[PDB]
RNA sequence: UUGUCGGGUAAGUUCCGACCUGCACGAAUGGCGUAACGAUGGCGGCGCUGUCUCCACCCGAGACUCAGUGAAAUUGAAAUCGCUGUGAAGAUGCAGUGUAUCCGCGGCUAGACGGAAAGACCCCGUGAACCUUUACUGUAGCUUUGCACUGGACUUUGAG
RNA sequence: UAAAAACACAGCACUCUGCAAACACGAAAGUGGACGUAUAGGGUGUGACGCCUGCCCGGUGCCGGAAGGUUAAUUGAUGGG
RNA sequence: AUGACGAAGUGGUUGAUGCCAUGCUUCCAAGAAAAGCUUCUAAGCUUCAGGUAACCAGGAACCGUACCCCAAACCGACACA
RNA sequence: GGGCUCAAACCACACACCGAAGCUGCGGGUGUCACGUAAGUGACGCGGUAGAGGAGCGUUCUGUAAGCCUGUGAAGGUGAGUUGAGAAGCUUGCUGGAGGUAUCAGAAGUGCGAAUGCUGACAUGAGUAACGACAAUGGGUGUGAAAAACACCCACGCCGAAAGACCAAGGGUUCCUGCGCAACGUUAAUCGACGCAGGGUUAGUCGGUUCCUAAGGCGAGGCUGAAAAGCGUAGUCGAUG
RNA sequence: ACCCACUCCCGUUGAAAAGGUAGGGGAUGACUUGUGGAUCGGAGUGAAAGGCUAAUCAAGCUCGGAGAUAGCUGGUUCUCC
RNA sequence: GUCAAGUGAAGAAGCGCAUACGGUGGAUGCCUUGGCAGUCAGAGGCGAUGAAAGACGUGGUAGCCUGCGAAAAGCUUCGGGGAGUCGGCAAACAGACUUUGAUCCGGAGAUCUCUGAAUGGGGGAACCCACCUAGGAUAACCUAGGUAUCUUGUACUGAAUCCAUAGGUGCAAGAGGCGAACCAGGGGAACUGAAACAUCUAAGUACCCUGAGGAAAAGAAAUCAACCGAGAUUCCCUUAGUAGUGGCGAGCGAACGGGGAUUAGCCCUUAAGCUUCAUUGAUUUUAGCGGAACGCUCUGGAAAGUGCGGCCAUAGUGGGUGAUAGCCCCGUACGCGAAAGGAUCUUUGAAGUGAAAUCGAGUAGGACGGAGCACGAGAAACUUUGUCUGAACAUGGGGGGACCAUCCUCCAAGGCUAAAUACUACUGACUGACCGAUAGUGAACCAGUACCGUGAGGGAAAGGCGAAAAGAACCCCGGAGAGGGGAGUGAAAUAGAACCUGAAACCGUAUGCGUACAAGCAGUGGGAGCCUACUUGUUAGGUGACUGCGUACCUUUUGUAUAAUGGGUCAGCGACUUAUAUUCAGUGGCAAGCUUAACCGUAUAGGGUAGGCGUAGCGAAAGCGAGUCUUAAUAGGGCGUUU
C-alpha cells in the first residue's frame, strides 16, 4: 500500500524551505507568524 | 485561552461526549466560565449622607469618652523620641492626632510610630475614627470640624 | 477569591461513607453508591419506626391468644371480657404475664370469664 | 400475467420459438439485424465431481494443558434460578409458587429488549447543504442606444 | 461493498468559426486554440458494420425579415403652482 | 593469523536479452535542446598579443564515500505477511 | 397458595375481635393569629413537584488584627467522644511539622453524583485473547548467576530472477571494537538495529561541483492591474538528458 | 516480469484503517514506470463514478469573524421553615 | 453394656463485615521559582556603519543553556569596588589568576565567521562560483577595498534623425527589511438579528493592503446662531435614547445649547514654527557610598518565640537568618556620588525647511450614477465625485435643511501650526479583599519544547529531602546486580534521594465473628449466639444465625424496578456572572426640594448644581392653565386638581 509521503527532500525543500517561503508575500507571512510564535524550527 | 479554534473531534461517531474547543470551562487548562475583569468597587455615598455618619461618630465618640481635646498639639523638633514623651504625658498609645493644619514636624515625628496617625481635618475618614483607640484633638481642628459638619 | 473544594468536600463524603460501615461491596466503600444505601437506609428507619409498633402489638395478640386458649378463652373474648370489666391492663403487659407471670395472668383471664357470663 | 400455443423436463413462474390484446416499442435520447469479441445477463447439455444423499478416515495450524509475557469492548451496584401472573403493557430482582449444597474448567449461543454507533427509515425544527426550474429578487457575461474620446467635406432630410 | 448493459471509441450528423476565429482562462496585459487557417478548430448528439432513419413548425429555442404597434436613458413643448 | 616458496594454468564446443548498433530494413503516429567540439570571418590587434608543434617542469581544488537499501535501518504509529 | 363442603361457599341476622402514618394518650419542635408592651399562655395549623416567600450553615479572601493561638506543636490527615432541628459545631488520641484565626462586619472563582462532562489514578473482563506468515529443527561443547533462543562444531531444513549481490531515493552512525542488560526486543537473554565509551568513511579518472540546456521557475527595464500584484523581453536558474 | 482487481474462502479488537492464499484479466500499448515540473477550493482535474484534489469531499485543510445561531437535547452543586 | 429413636456442636475450598498494619496513588494543607491586573514614570523604535531572527563555532575535560565571534564565557580604556575568582544545568578532579587591586558593576572603544532586506552572480537559508583595483608570494595563492536594484541630482557620452530626444556609463545622496498596539487611507464579508427573508442589521466590523509618527489626524470659519450673539482644532460630561431616521419592522440616532480639559495662532510684499550643526547654563539617566539601636532567661535540634529589663526611630507590619527579629545580616528613612556616554529643558548664532509664491477656474454651480452626512428618495438642504458640463470677480460669491424674498453671517477653490487625546511589544519602581502547580501565561521545570501534521498549523506533561548533604564509612545476603538487613548521620530516615504532608479509589497480610439445604436493590425492624474490653451485665465495641418489611439513583414524562436516558470507581475541576441603563421592594440621608457628571482638588474630604428628577395639568398642537380638551355649547363627557 502506497502511502500519502513519499519523501524527496528536494521536492520538499523547493515547496516549504526557506527561500520559497521567502519569494512570495504570504510566505514571509508564515515566517512571521512563526517568528513570533518563537518556533525553534521555522522551515522544512 | 490560547488555542482551542479546531473543533476537536467530529460531532458524531466517535463515542466521546460532543466537544467544540478543548478551552470549554469544562475542560482542565479552558477557559474560565465567568472570568473577572479589572472592575471599581466603589459606592457613591451622598455628601450629606457622609457628614451625617462623620456627626454619629464624632458624638458617639464624645459619649464614649474617646475623644481627647488638647489647646494644641505640636512637636518642636520631627523626633520620634518626642512625640512619644508629649503622648505619654497625656496617657495615650494607640491615638489618632487630629490637627487643623498637619505640621511638617509632627508629620516626621508620627511616621514610624506603631499605634499613632496624624491626619488633618479633611482626611479624617470614617474608618480611622473609629480603628483608634483614642482621637486626639485640637481646638482649632474642633472648630474646623464644626464649620464642615454644622 | 478563589476556593478550593478539597477540605470540604472530604469531609462530606466522609460522613457519608462512615455512615456506610457494615454494608456490601461498593455500598461502604464507593461514595455514590454509598450515598444511596445511607438515603435508602434512612428511609427504611423511618418507616420501620412505624412497623415496629405493629409488629410488636401483633407479636403480644399472638402471645394473648395463646396464653388465653391455655385458660379456655380466645383472644377475642378475653378483650371483650376485659372491657366488660373495666380492666384497663395493656396487651404488652399482658403478653409479659402470658408468659413470665402465669398465676397472674390465669387470674386475669378467669376475672374476664365471669365477666362475660 | 406463471397471457396463449409450440419445444425442451417425469414435472419448467426461468429459457427458446411464435401470436399480437404494444397497461405504457419505434426510428441518431436512433429502429431492426449482425461475424468477432466479453472475469457481461438468462437457459440447456457432455464431462466431472463430498455440491448433495451423508458423511467417514487421515495430515498440518489453532482450540486444550504447562512455563514466560500479557490486551480488549463493557461495567449504577449485585447475595445475578424456573413457572404463572402483575406491571411504563414481553421480569434474575414485584406477587404467588416450584426448584435449588459451595466453587471451577471445557463447550453452546436461548435471554440478559446482550456490546458497538445521541436511527440513516419516519416525523418535527418558521435547521443546513448541494441540485433544478417558465419560483422571487439580483448578478457576471453578451447585446441596444445617448454622451465623451470624436474631426473635415459633399449630398437625401423640419422650423426660423 | 457496484467493472457493468455504465464511460470512451472508430464511424455518423447538426451547428458555430474568415483569423486579432469561434471558444476558454484571466478586473487587464496576455495566454491557450495555433506558430493551426473551413479536408481547420470548437460545441452538441449518436455510437463499428449492414438495411434504414417515416409524419408534425402548433408550444419553446434558434435563424431570417422589418410595414405596423409598443418601448430606455435622454430632450423638455405645454399646463398647473 | 604469522613469511618465503608455490604445480597445472591448455584445446574443443556452445553461446546471450550484453556489444557492433546512435547500424540496417520498414512503417507512420514523423521521432529533444543547448553547449563542449571543428571551421570561417567582424569589431580589434599587427616587431606585440594570440595560435601551432616539440621538449622540460609542475598541478588537478571543494563536497559525498561508514551502514541499511523487497528492508527490523526507507513510506506504512510497531523489529507491521 | 395450602386447603375448604351441617364450609373455611352463598343468603339473612347478631354479638365480639383484628386492622392505617386516621383518632386518642404521653413527651418534643415549629407556623399564624390573639392576649400579652415580658418570660409565656390560648386556638387552629404543620404531605408536596413546578414555583413564590422567609431564615440559616459552611468555604476562600479583606477589616477588626503590630491583636489572639501556636514547636509545651499550626494547617492538613486519620480515629474516638459529644452538641444542635439541619447545613454543621466542639473536645480529644495518633500522625504532621509551621502556620492558624475568635467575634462582628465586608467581598466572592462559595458548596457537585450525574452533563455518552474534563484531567489523572485505579479497577472489571483475566492471568483470559494474543505472542505477527505452518521454511524446521536435533545434539554436543563453551561462556555465564542463570542458556530452547548467544558463540562454535556435527547433522537437518528453507530461499536461490531471491529470502543472494548491488546502484538510486529515503534514513543518518543504525557500521566496527571493548564494557554492559535497568528499560527497549511481544518470552529468557550472557545476545542485539538496545545503554556507555572509543574507533571507522582517504579520489585528477566513481558521483557531485563546474559547462550546457528541456519542461518549468524567477525575471532588469517593459506592458497591465484599487493596493497586494499579474504577465513577460534581455537574461538567469532549473536534470530526470 | 510488471500493471490490474473478476470469484470464493479467510481475516473483520486483522499480519493489514482494504490484506492474504487459491484461482482471474491486460501483458507493443488509448501500455506500465522513475525523476522533475504545471493546474486547487465554487476552484482544479475527471475515457464521467459526484470520482479524485495527502486514510478528509454534493465544495479540502488551517487559522480568523467566533463564545455564529440552537423556540432543541443534556446538566445545574449546602440546610431548614 | 447392646440396640433403637431423638437431638446435635467442631472441622471453610473460598467468601463477607469490622478492626490493625501495610502497598499503590498523589489528593489535601502549607510553600514558591512563575504568572495575572493595575498605578506612576521612562522609552517610544531597530536596520545597508547590515536589523529582527538564526546557523555554526568558541571552555582542560562529553552535551545543553547563557555569553561571546577565528581577538570567540572574551580584548583596550575610563570610573565604581575591595577579596576573592575562573557563568548555569552540575558538579568532580586538574591547571591557574588576585591587595603590582583580580572576579564583579557602569560608560566609551575594538573585534564582530556564515545566513537572513542580504545587496558581486547563483542558490535547496546558514552553501556554490566570481570579477575590478592596490599591495606581496612564485607557483597553483594571500591581505585590504570595491562590485545589487531603484529613486533623486549631476557629469560625460548618445540612436532611428540634421539639431535633439530616447538610451548608455561614472559619481553623490537616499530607500528597501523587521516590530504588539495606537493613526490616516485603499479594498471589504458572512454568520447573526429581523423569532422565515430580499430592503435593513451584523458593519464600514473581521480580514487583506498601503503610508506615517511618537503620537497621528484635524485645525484658525465661504462655521454656528437667530435679529441676541458665539468665535480654530481635539478630547470628556450633558443635552438625549430626545429631534429625526426606519420593510416607520428589527433597529439606527444627532445637533443647537450648556459644563469642563487644553489654549495659539501665523503667513503667500513670504511669518510663527520645525530640523540640523555650533553654543550658555540647568537638571536628569546610565555604576555606587554611608546609614541607628539588645542583653539575660526558659523550652527547644536550632530562638527571632516565653519571662524580665533596655535602646533607636525623618529608619516599625521589607527580605532572610536552624521556629515569629525595629536593634543578627541585607536593607529601609535620610544624606552624599560620575572619568565617560545618553536624554530633556534653556540662552544665544548659522544655514535648511516651512515655500504653495504673489489670495486660489475646468474651480463654484448644474445633469446623470454612487458614497457620506443619525437622514434607507423622502418635500431632501449640505459634503464628495465616476461620466458630462460649467460661472461671477466684493456693485461679487457661499450658507442659514425643498424653494422664493428680506435679513444675518461668512470669503472656497494656497499653505504651516503646540497642548489637552490614542496605544504599550519594550525598561524601572510600586501596588493588589488577583492565582498558587488540574490554578496563574500554552509554558514556575532547558515550552512554543516533546509530540502530531507534507504544510499552514496544532500543541502537552512535568515544582517541594533536610536547617545544613551532614546524601548513609563499614559489615551481611544477593549476579563485583536490582533490592534489602544492620551500623551510622540527622531533631526526625515510615525525611533515603521517584525523598514535606501523604486523602480516596484499588490491592494485600493478621485477628474476631459469620458463611457450603440456600433464592431477588443486599438494607431496615426484631433478634439468639459468639468474641473482645471493663463497668462484670439494664455496659461499650465487633460480628450477626433466624425472622417481618422492602423492585438503586438521576433525567424525562400522563405514567419508569422498568427491558427508556446517564454514570466502571475515586480524587481534583465543572454551570445564573459582570458592565451599563432601569423598575419595584427593603433600609438610610435630606426634604419643596433632592442629587451632582465631567472636572478641579497635598485627592474616599471639599468644590463643581451644567444636567436629572420633583413641585401641574390638559391638548396632536398653537396654546391655555387648577384647569384643559372635545363642541355651536360656559351642556354632557375625557384626563387632571382636595398633597
Ligand atoms: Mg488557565
Ligand atoms: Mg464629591
Ligand atoms: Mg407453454
Ligand atoms: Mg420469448
Ligand atoms: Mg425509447
Ligand atoms: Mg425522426
Ligand atoms: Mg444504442
Ligand atoms: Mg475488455
Ligand atoms: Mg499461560
Ligand atoms: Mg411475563
Ligand atoms: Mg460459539
Ligand atoms: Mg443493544
Ligand atoms: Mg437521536
Ligand atoms: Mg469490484
Ligand atoms: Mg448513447
Ligand atoms: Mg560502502
Ligand atoms: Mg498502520
Ligand atoms: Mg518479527
Ligand atoms: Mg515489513
Ligand atoms: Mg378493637
Ligand atoms: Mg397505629
Ligand atoms: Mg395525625
Ligand atoms: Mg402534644
Ligand atoms: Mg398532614
Ligand atoms: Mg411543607
Ligand atoms: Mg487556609
Ligand atoms: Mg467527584
Ligand atoms: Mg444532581
Ligand atoms: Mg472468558
Ligand atoms: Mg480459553
Ligand atoms: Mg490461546
Ligand atoms: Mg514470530
Ligand atoms: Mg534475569
Ligand atoms: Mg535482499
Ligand atoms: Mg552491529
Ligand atoms: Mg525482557
Ligand atoms: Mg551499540
Ligand atoms: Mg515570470
Ligand atoms: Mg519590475
Ligand atoms: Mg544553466
Ligand atoms: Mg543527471
Ligand atoms: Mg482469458
Ligand atoms: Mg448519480
Ligand atoms: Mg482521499
Ligand atoms: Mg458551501
Ligand atoms: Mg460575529
Ligand atoms: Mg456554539
Ligand atoms: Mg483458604
Ligand atoms: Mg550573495
Ligand atoms: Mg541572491
Ligand atoms: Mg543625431
Ligand atoms: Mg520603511
Ligand atoms: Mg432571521
Ligand atoms: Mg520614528
Ligand atoms: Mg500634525
Ligand atoms: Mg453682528
Ligand atoms: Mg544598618
Ligand atoms: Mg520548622
Ligand atoms: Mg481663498
Ligand atoms: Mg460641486
Ligand atoms: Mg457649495
Ligand atoms: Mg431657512
Ligand atoms: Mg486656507
Ligand atoms: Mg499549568
Ligand atoms: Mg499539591
Ligand atoms: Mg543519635
Ligand atoms: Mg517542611
Ligand atoms: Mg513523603
Ligand atoms: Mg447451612
Ligand atoms: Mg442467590
Ligand atoms: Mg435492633
Ligand atoms: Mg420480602
Ligand atoms: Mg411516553
Ligand atoms: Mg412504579
Ligand atoms: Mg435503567
Ligand atoms: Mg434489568
Ligand atoms: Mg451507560
Amino acid at each position: 500500500m502506497k502511502r500519502t509521503f513519499q519523501p524527496s527532500t528536494l521536492k520538499r525543500a523547493r515547496v516549504h524551505g526557506f527561500r520559497a517561503r521567502m519569494a512570495t508575500k504570504n510566505g514571509r507571512q508564515v515566517l512571521s507568524r512563526r517568528r513570533a510564535k518563537g518556533r525553534k524550527r521555522l522551515t522544512v | 485561552v490560547s488555542g482551542g479554534g479546531k473543533k476537536p473531534w467530529r460531532q458524531k461517531g466517535t463515542g466521546r461526549a460532543r466537544a467544540g474547543t478543548i478551552r470549554s470551562p469544562i475542560w482542565r487548562g479552558g477557559g474560565t466560565t465567568f472570568a473577572a475583569k479589572p472592575r471599581s468597587h466603589e459606592q457613591k455615598l451622598n455628601k450629606k449622607m457622609y457628614r451625617a455618619a462623620l456627626r454619629s461618630i464624632l458624638a458617639e465618640l464624645v459619649r464614649l469618652d474617646r475623644l481627647v481635646v488638647v489647646a494644641d498639639f505640636a512637636v518642636d523638633a520631627p523626633k520620634t523620641k518626642g512625640l512619644v514623651a508629649k503622648l505619654d504625658t497625656l496617657g495615650l498609645k494607640d491615638v489618632l492626632i487630629v490637627t487643623d493644619g498637619v505640621d511638617e514636624n509632627l508629620y516626621l515625628a508620627a511616621r514610624n510610630l506603631a499605634h499613632v496617625d496624624v491626619r488633618d481635618v479633611q482626611g479624617s475618614d470614617p474608618v480611622s475614627l473609629i480603628a483608634y483607640d483614642k482621637v486626639l484633638v485640637t481646638v482649632s481642628a474642633v472648630k474646623k470640624f464644626e464649620e464642615l459638619l454644622g | 477569591a478563589r476556593v478550593k473544594r478539597g477540605v470540604i468536600a472530604r469531609r462530606r463524603h466522609k460522613k457519608i461513607l462512615k455512615l456506610a460501615k457494615g454494608y456490601y461491596g461498593a455500598r461502604s466503600r464507593v461514595f455514590r453508591v454509598a450515598k444511596q444505601a445511607v438515603i435508602k437506609a434512612g428511609q427504611y428507619a423511618y418507616r420501620d419506626r412505624r412497623q415496629r409498633k405493629r409488629q410488636f402489638r401483633a407479636l403480644w395478640i399472638a402471645r394473648i391468644n395463646a396464653g388465653a386458649r391455655q385458660n379456655g378463652l380466645s383472644y377475642s373474648r378475653l378483650i371483650a371480657g376485659l372491657k366488660k370489666a373495666a380492666i384497663e391492663i395493656d396487651r404488652k403487659v399482658l403478653a409479659d404475664l402470658a408468659v413470665n407471670e402465669k398465676a397472674a395472668f390465669t387470674a386475669i383471664v378467669e376475672k374476664a370469664k365471669a365477666s362475660l357470663a
